[PDB]
This record gives C-alpha cells, structure tokens and sequence, in this order.
C-alpha cells in the first residue's frame, strides 16, 4: 500500500487526518486523532506500507507540532513491528 | 465458549478478576495465528476472539494520567470481519472508560 502527503497543501491538523484517511484507506469511522491513527496503523492498514511525506517542513507550520505528533505515531508503529517505510522529502 | 464482549460484561469482569475474559487476544497473538488486519480475517483464524489487552498509550492525553499507571484497551462488540470503533480502556488501578467513536471522546463507566 502506498500513501502520499503533499505537505504544502496541509493547512490544518484536520487536513492531515483527512488526507491520511484517504491515503491509507482508513475506516469511515476513523477518529482523526493520534490514538485512532495508532489503532489504524496496527490493526487495520495493509502492509507493507510506504508513506511519502513531501514538504514536511511546510506542513509542520500550518499544524503546529501536530505534524510532528502524527509522524511520531508512524515511527512508533514501525518500532512496534509494523512494516512501514517513511520517506520525509 | 461463552463470549463476553460488552462494555459492562468486560468492565465487571475486569474489576472482579483483574484481567480480560478468555475471548481476548493481543494484536501480536492474533498475528501469530495468521491475522492480517487488512483481510478482516480475525474470526477465521481465531473464532470467538477479539483484539484486547494491548497497552494504550493515551496519545492525546484524554484519559487521566498518573505516575505508575498504565492503560490498556480492548475491542468491544466485535464478532467477525473488520474491527469496529468500540473500545474499553482500563488502567492498572482499575479505572474503566469507554469510547464508541474511535477514541475521539471517552466516558468513564467505573
């Protein structure tokens, strides 16, 4: 499974979760929060998974530390054993 | 087998026996049995089981945190197919909460 995020288009943390919902084929009930993301990355999403995050810095702006908190859940999922490849470009 | 997978059934069980009912298995254990989340095949590889018992990191900080307290979660109302949006959350000192909207909001029940 492949997921793409165009950072320069992320204007809010809300934008980020909805983009992920689409890109990761998350359930319609997706909670759009850090706990729901972890739950999706470890008990829903397909593997192997590749997350390509373009213009990460720019998205880091219009979301505060939100982008960083979301990224940390992905890295945390990887540490848990999930086959996720993160590209920060 | 007698599956217990309701909010009050599991909540009561959690408080009376300090552990989940026998119909629960962690994500890791489900995997070792052939569970592939994206296949929604949990019931096929482990009939009558539900995902439960894994550590809950309370990443949004919505549940009350405290030194020495660790949270865990377990799926509620699951029977077969893909996982739903219901979860029971319990701490080491037995505070019990629930969510039916995929962790957006929680309700204390014990």
């Amino acid at each position: 499974k492949k997921a793409v995020i165009n950072g320069e288009q992320i204007r809010s943390i809300s934008d980020l979760h909805q983009t992920l919902k689409k890109e990761l084929a998350l359930p319609e009930y997706y909670g759009e929060n850090l706990d729901a993301l972890w739950d999706a990355l470890t008990g829903w999403v397909e593997y192997p998974l590749v997350l390509e995050w373009r213009q990460f810095e720019q998205s880091k702006q219009l979301t505060e530390n939100g982008a960083e908190s979301v990224l940390q859940v992905f890295r945390a999922a990887k540490a848990e054993g999930a086959d996720i490849t993160i590209i920060l470009s | 087998a007698q599956v217990i997978n309701t909010f009050d059934g599991v909540a009561d069980y959690l408080q009376t026996y300090h552990k989940l009912p026998d119909n629960y298995i962690t994500k890791s254990e489900a995997q070792a049995l052939g569970w592939v989340a994206s296949k929604g095949n949990l019931a096929d590889v482990a009939p009558g089981k539900s995902i439960g018992g894994d550590i809950f990191s309370n990443r949004e900080g919505k549940l009350p945190g405290k030194s020495g307290r660790t949270w865990r979660e377990a799926d509620i109302n699951y029977t077969s197919g893909f996982r739903n949006s219901d979860r029971i959350l319990y701490s080491s000192d037995w505070l019990i909460y629930k969510t039916t909207d995929h962790y957006q909001t929680f309700t204390k029940i014990r």
